[PDB]
């Protein structure tokens, strides 16, 4: 690895993420998010599923 | 899911279980996903 090499010979760091689903409960979840809370109006609420 | 429920109670009975009511609160839920069929208590020795 030299700094003056061509783009096809320069070092590239590769990280491969493998996603699997097993019978055990899935614990690596994506972020769910949240909106601002609005009170005193007829709204559709989704609290913790 | 491994559910661990626990309750701490202050008693003054010397030998047996006291008679009364105490509901156990849920303490921790564990995502283990494994088979469990046997258990064993862990004690502490006293060394001198």
């Amino acid at each position: 690895f030299q700094p003056t090499n061509g783009v096809g010979y320069q070092p590239y760091r590769v990280v491969v993420l493998s996603f699997e689903l097993l019978h055990a409960p899935a614990t690596v979840c994506g972020p769910k998010k949240s909106t601002n809370l609005v009170k005193n109006k007829c709204v559709n609420f989704n609290f913790n599923g | 899911y491994f559910k661990i429920y626990s309750k701490h109670t202050p008693i003054n009975l010397v030998r047996d279980l006291p008679q009364g009511f105490s509901a156990l609160e849920p303490l921790v839920d564990l995502p283990i996903g494994i088979n469990i069929t046997r258990f064993q208590t862990l004690l502490a020795l006293h060394r001198s």
